[PDB]
């Protein structure tokens, strides 16, 4: 069947009986850095499947006013068993992902989440000069951002979920790698994206490649309302790699 | 030496002209390219993909996410109309789409356009709907039976949630322009009620839809200008 | 530094600065 | 053949799209016009696949719409200004800290990739307003300053020498100086946008501006001293050449604000910070 | 042979007219002076037939009455004019809503067909007139914006930026811009004339006015302003290359008097609205 | 570089010259060309062609 | 003639253009050329040969050859800090070194440096050191337990008096700006004692270290650009 | 192949770097990273041999390094002035004793090796100021004057005739005046220092000064005297061709305060006079 | 962009730039 | 004075002056 | 446009424009 | 006007002018 999906990553294997298929960021499969491409000459560590496994953060709840969710790779996975002890060791990593995301209601129910993996996505601050947003706003772990809640501070990011939170229009989201659950058709929705960057590896604190953003694109209706509709992130680095060892960087 | 003939337009500086010049940095060696996922060579690839419509873009949704759907319910008056647009790949409200924003960087198109809609409701939420496309030399249809006479496609809601509506490329030249012109103007799309929007008891009463927007294999853009959808009116400092 | 084609129509894809940044609009595809 | 391959340059046909070909009625339970954009891939079909089409022969071709031709036009992106008001030692020199964000245009189309690697074509053009009348002799220096070198501090500062930095001198009356540049990055592309930090504090900086250091561009008017003032405004412009582009993304929908960073501004009626015109209402075209 | 093909084209030898060959005197029944100009054709009799004529070799030749010789001379089209008169902001920049319309003695030989295609060849020539005494340093843009994308409003506006629209910078000094344009219609030829209209009530534009719109000529002294005023004025030539018309048409018998439409004038006295003189009579040469 | 004369007339426009220019819009594809009865290649075309002579032209 | 159309650049003067151009002595003729030894035909010939670093450059040391040793001597608390300084090969104390000057005429760099000691003491005292080359993205290690964490060296002295610490090229970027910029910083380079200075009676309590640079086989500058290493504040008289 | 190694030339790959190799652990009795820098060499350990290296493709080059780029960029090396004060006659021309010793930036470079062989490319910027409006027809004449030829003394000289001499022509208006020079010297390589003498005696020359003799440069403004004084300021520049360098040695560490000389200046407080910063201690970064 | 003819009598129909528009008149017929 | 290379990629090494200084910038190694 | 000759003395009798009246002055007898 | 020579190194004795007297300095013995 083509609406089943099983998806096996070291210790962990994910299950949905209701996908919409899946989405392979611009066609390419991670892997492995090549010696043609690679830059720093030492060798690198790959934890394989210890660290190449599905970690899942903490849910979210989904309601009639849900403005949306963003996290940041690799910062949501920061605290993340060996691949998070690894980022913070080591000056260098590289790794790619799968993106599962998870939400089911009823045949009763209907919403829409449009669900997008974005590279470098530099977010932007609203009528405050020249002040962009601070490193503490745009590494908030697994627990992420809550569109519309938190109380404004002078360097917290743009909150506006249809200007993508960067001066650009929401509708046009689609040119990036992304998926729609549509609670009529699906329950979850998967993306596999590869390692994306001008340079071969980065530093794994400063810089976050990829951005998860879900916003509700069709409000979420029932006339069971009090049953709470959760939302569910568990995400499995592929080809983790790491370069240059050293003590465990401490952040703030 | 050789006798030459200092032509017309030599000196001068053309912004698109196609010359050869000396490099500042001589001897100077580039960074090594590597490999990255999701190379473009052509902005035709871009405007293949699909982006949202803003169809419901009234004053008050403008700024919310509610500008990109379009509400179904039970109706109590047959074949009503529920959305109409103009086909123009750079009017309102296609401009801001992504193919749309890269039309309006051109002065020419032409091609066929793919519509799609997706619908937001219950799985046991049903409904037929009928899209249409109305060729120029005419008002928009007044009616379902005055739309149903050109071009359309009848949607069936069911498991599969999008249905897809291809504007045909239906022109006296091969060329429109991209900007609001009357002699180009390309038509419109309607969409009516085919049958109703039906739902069994303790279901929601209205659903949403999605629209989205993309050319087919023909659709083509010629002739590059600068683009009248964004703008400065100060300067950019640092 | 010529490119010189045949066919007679002899292309003469010219540059006349030896540094590759020096040369006109790329070709396509 | 290389000489076919000229032809097609010649006549910009090197990029042709697909003809339309006849279909007829069908009657089948495939259904192509039924999809699902949850999948996040978009329906490929095509007009023969709803309509009965007729054979048509294509003649249009996407060559103008390449990258190499969306990036390949000289648009300004600098208008550095030397005005003579009352200290000709002062004001006969400047200096601009070099970059590709000041002007919308240009800044618009490349920020709609990820990434972007060329080589540049840089035009300058000089004009010379004589505020008294007369012009004399307009001499002008551009000195290209990579990050490091000394700065330029007075209009006889020792720099300006440029013994080792590349400069450009340009006589009033000569055509328009022009030159070169190959892709400078330490890296293998520049960042169009960058979600990164130059360190791990409150008080890192954020986005391109750690990325895109550039240097600065020194000019000044080599010509001393003279009675009658002048304002010499030099504006720049930029050309990509052997353009790449990566991970195409939405267009800016709003004004840019500043340099380096994605920050905007709203006002309280937000319609009218966007192109969005206002609908009636859903039916009114 | 290509190369004596060549010889042709120098010589002006390729279109050569056919002889006169000897003829003699005639008795029959077949009447060639004979015909019904009813018919519509042109009776086909030649000298040969009317009268005893001699062996003649032609050596005349029709090139220059070729359709590329006869509308490839570039003539002006165009007279833009910048008058700084008070207010260099207001008067410094200008526009033009271009046609091939204005100007009567190209735009009748282009009318002398109903379709035209053909690549244009545009050359201009500035002339700065010095009203004040010096002229400084002059330098022009020129800057071509299709229809649609946005007119400057202001000598600053960033539509001058020029990101994708073409531009061409001139300098006082430098020899006359030209530059090349290929054949720019949505159509397969330019429209001489048309028939149509732009919609179907009383209210609708009539004639090439809804065919022929080519955008607007914006430009501006890039110069800032200077202590001496001065007037340039920008004449604008064109030139068809590679031509071909269809459907020859009578040519313009009385003045133009506006764009885009065949309207005309009459006085009390009509044979002063045409080139026809008043004859005495019909026997007087 | 190649040592030139530039030599008189250089630099001038004669509206009759028949020189090459570059294009200002580079990769642009004309229209494909279709096919118009009544093409006209010469003049001379015309000039065979019957017209009337408006030889009663007086005043009146 | 020969119709010509003068191209943008043309009548300019680029500092770095490489034209041809008459000879203002025709028919002279140049001395013979003869053997001289030391030619050297590429710059990273130099940049390869060792040379001194000012690390003890304190305001008091300066002016002095003092400033080129660092001393050694018996210690009561383990494990202490002997120096510490940035890898950048342009960043001070490594600046005036021939590889760091070299370094200042260009504006990026790449490759793997070469940091060699050699123990000034004397042939009876004996030491065990651990240098240290610490990856970016953290600070200076604060102990030696922290240092040795990263790449490492552990020096013992002998008959052998020099040791070499690699400091491998460990970079996101193929390159990175020669000049002191954050996102480009390289790392750091300390010592610490690994055991002790040890020395029997009757011999002097403390010793001299002095220590080396130079770049390994894949060492390279790029972008020629004028140093800020060196001025000229004033007219160069006769 | 003369054409493979042309394109090298064009993508500056003709020096490149050798690549790092993977690289294991070890345990051994031979200690590459242990040597002896009394031995005057230095140890040629790689990264390969301190720790376990992965392979990696190098890419960089080495051709920007080479001496030929090193001293093949045109610096400043005089900045001659004519101004017109209150005597034509006398301000209207001037002499300079040719060296390379007057600007800092390209000495230091040249000075970073022993003995260098080169031709030279020397080009001339000259820029007239206008004190009192304008500045007519101005004309250059730079006379070569080898040792020994006779040095004009007044701006009518007979020795501006430039019999043998070399003289070179510009008149204000057209482009920078240029010409090549080849290796000049009477010996196989120019001295970039000597230790030596002209003699033996307590009062003979020290240095450079007694090999680097060139000759003088002599200029005057052809054009007669006019009614409104001029400054004409003609910068030349320098730079080497076809270079080979002999000998490397330590970078100039202090300003230079004449020609000929490594003599310098220190003051009380020597960190003052070098590059060198004070550290706070050993430990501070 | 040469269209080289031989007969010696070479004929040399030069494009100098790359577009059909810039390419002087056209032959006859 | 050109060394005509060829491969077609015809290098065309021009001196347009009959004396060494006056070529440019030299080739390396 | 060049009558190449031959000799090695190569004539190249170049006629720049494509008119004959735009040719130089004639050869003799 | 071309005395093309060949070695491959191309010599290009080109005479712009057609009087003797427009060339150039004369070679040597
Ligand atoms: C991303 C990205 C890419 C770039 C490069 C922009 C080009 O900037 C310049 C310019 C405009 C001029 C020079 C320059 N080089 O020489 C001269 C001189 F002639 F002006 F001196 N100017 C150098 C750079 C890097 O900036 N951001
Ligand atoms: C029928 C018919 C055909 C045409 C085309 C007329 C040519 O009009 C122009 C002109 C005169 C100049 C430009 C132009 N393109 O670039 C520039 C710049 F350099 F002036 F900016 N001017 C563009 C068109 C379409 O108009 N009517
Ligand atoms: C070591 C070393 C090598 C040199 C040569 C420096 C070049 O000096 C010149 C210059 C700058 C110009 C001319 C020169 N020849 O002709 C002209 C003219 F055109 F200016 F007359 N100037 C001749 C020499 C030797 O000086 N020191
Ligand atoms: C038979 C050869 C004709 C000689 C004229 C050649 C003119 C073209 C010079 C350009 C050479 C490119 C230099 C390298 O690359
Ligand atoms: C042997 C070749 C001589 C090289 C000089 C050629 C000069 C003509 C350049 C024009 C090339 C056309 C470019 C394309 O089309
Ligand atoms: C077939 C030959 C084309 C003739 C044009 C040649 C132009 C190059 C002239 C340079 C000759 C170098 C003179 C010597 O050396
Ligand atoms: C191998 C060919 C070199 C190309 C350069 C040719 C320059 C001469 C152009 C003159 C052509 C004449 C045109 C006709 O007649
Ligand atoms: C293949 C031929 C290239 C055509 C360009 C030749 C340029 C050199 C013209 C000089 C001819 C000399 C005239 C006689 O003598
Ligand atoms: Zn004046
Ligand atoms: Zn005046
Ligand atoms: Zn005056």
């Amino acid at each position: 069947s083509d609406r089943i999906i099983q998806i096996t990553r070291g210790d962990s294997t994910i299950t949905s009986q209701d996908v919409a298929n899946a989405v392979v960021g611009y066609g390419v499969w991670p892997h492995y850095l090549t010696p043609q491409d690679a830059t720093a000459i030492d060798k690198p560590t790959q934890p394989d499947t210890s660290s190449n496994r599905f970690y899942t953060l903490d849910s979210k709840m989904w309601n009639s006013t849900s403005k949306g969710w963003w996290w940041k790779l690799p910062d949501a996975l920061k605290d993340m068993g060996i691949f998070g002890e690894n980022m913070f060791y080591h000056f260098l990593g590289r790794s790619g992902y799968t993106v599962h995301v998870q939400c089911n209601a009823s045949k009763f129910h209907q919403g829409t989440l449009l669900v997008v993996m974005i590279p470098e996505h530099q977010l932007a601050t609203v009528n405050k000069g020249n002040v962009n947003a601070g490193y503490k706003y745009t590494h908030p772990g697994e627990a992420g951002r809550e569109v519309g809640t938190q109380v404004e501070n002078e360097k917290q990011p743009s909150d506006d979920n249809w200007l993508n939170f960067d001066g650009t229009l929401l509708g046009n989201l689609l040119i990036f790698p992304h998926q729609f659950i549509n609670l009529r058709s699906n329950n979850s929705a998967t993306l596999i994206v590869p390692y994306v960057n001008a340079v071969p590896m980065d530093s794994m604190v400063r810089h976050n490649n990829w951005s998860l953003v879900i916003i509700p694109v069709c409000q979420l209706q029932s006339n069971n309302i009090s049953n709470i509709v959760p939302i569910t992130v568990s995400i499995s680095p592929m080809c983790a790699e790491f370069s240059g060892a050293r003590a465990k960087t401490v952040v703030q | 030496g050789l006798p030459v003939y200092v032509t017309p337009g030599s000196g001068q500086f053309m912004t698109t002209d196609d010359m050869q010049s000396p490099c500042a940095l001589p001897w100077y060696h580039p960074t090594k390219e590597i490999f990255i996922p999701g190379e473009v060579k052509n902005l035709i690839e871009m405007c293949q993909v699909d982006t949202l419509i803003p169809i419901n873009s009234t004053q008050s949704n403008i700024g919310n996410v509610s500008m990109y759907t379009v509400t179904l319910s039970p109706q109590t008056k047959l074949a009503e109309e529920i959305f109409a647009i103009k086909v123009d790949i750079a009017s309102h409200p296609l401009a801001t789409t992504l193919i749309g924003e890269i039309a309006s960087y051109f002065t020419h198109w032409t091609g066929s356009l793919r519509f799609s809609f997706m619908f937001c409701g219950t799985a046991n939420t049903t409904l037929k709907v009928l899209l249409a496309y109305t060729p120029p030399g005419i008002g928009k249809p007044r009616s379902r039976k005055e739309a149903m006479l050109g071009t359309h496609v009848v949607w069936d809601v069911g498991l599969q949630s999008t249905v897809s509506l291809v504007v045909p490329w239906i022109s006296a030249s091969q060329y429109r322009f991209t900007t609001p012109d009357t002699y180009s103007s390309a038509g419109y799309i309607t969409c009516w009620y085919q049958t109703n929007f039906v739902v069994p008891p303790n279901t929601p009463n209205t659903a949403e839809m999605l629209c989205f927007v993309s050319g087919c294999k023909d659709f083509c853009l010629r002739m590059a200008r600068d683009t009248d959808l964004h703008k400065q009116t100060g300067p950019i400092t640092q | 530094g010529a490119q010189v084609s045949r066919q007679s129509l002899n292309y003469f894809n010219i540059n006349y600065f030896k540094d590759a940044a020096s040369s006109g609009a790329s070709r396509l595809d | 053949n290389p000489v076919e391959r000229y032809v097609d340059e010649v006549l910009n046909e090197v990029l042709v799209v697909p003809n339309i070909n006849q279909s007829h009625p069908t009657t089948s339970n495939a259904a192509p016009v039924l999809d699902a954009a949850e999948t996040g891939h978009t329906n490929k079909i095509q007009p023969e696949d709803t309509i009965e089409t007729r054979y048509v022969q294509s003649s249009q071709t996407l060559d103008e719409m390449s990258v190499e031709s969306f990036l390949g036009r000289s648009g300004c992106i600098h208008e550095s200004v030397l005005d003579i008001v009352d200290n000709y030692n002062d004001q006969s020199f400047t200096k601009w800290n070099i970059n590709l964000q000041e002007m919308a245009q240009i800044r618009r189309k490349f920020e709609m990739f990820t990434y972007a690697r060329f080589d540049s074509e840089i035009t300058m053009v000089p004009s010379v307003a004589a505020k008294d009348g007369h012009i004399g002799h307009i001499v002008m220096q551009y000195m290209y300053v990579p990050p490091g070198a000394p700065i330029p501090t007075t209009r006889d500062d020792y720099a300006w020498q440029s013994g080792t930095n590349a400069s450009v001198f340009w006589q009033h009356g000569q055509p328009f100086p022009r030159f070169s540049l190959p892709f400078l990055s330490i890296a293998s592309a520049y960042y169009m946008f960058y979600d990164g930090y130059d360190g791990d504090t409150y008080k890192s900086r954020y986005g391109t501006v750690v990325t895109n250091d550039m240097g600065t561009l020194c000019s000044r008017i080599v010509t001393s001293e003279q009675l009658h003032k002048v304002k010499v405004v030099t504006r720049i412009y930029h050309k990509a050449k052997h353009t790449k582009a990566w991970c195409p993304r939405p267009p800016r929908a709003v004004q840019y604000s500043h340099t380096h960073t994605t920050n905007y501004k709203l006002s309280s009626e937000v319609h009218n910070d966007v192109a969005i015109r206002p609908r009636t209402n859903l039916t009114t075209v």
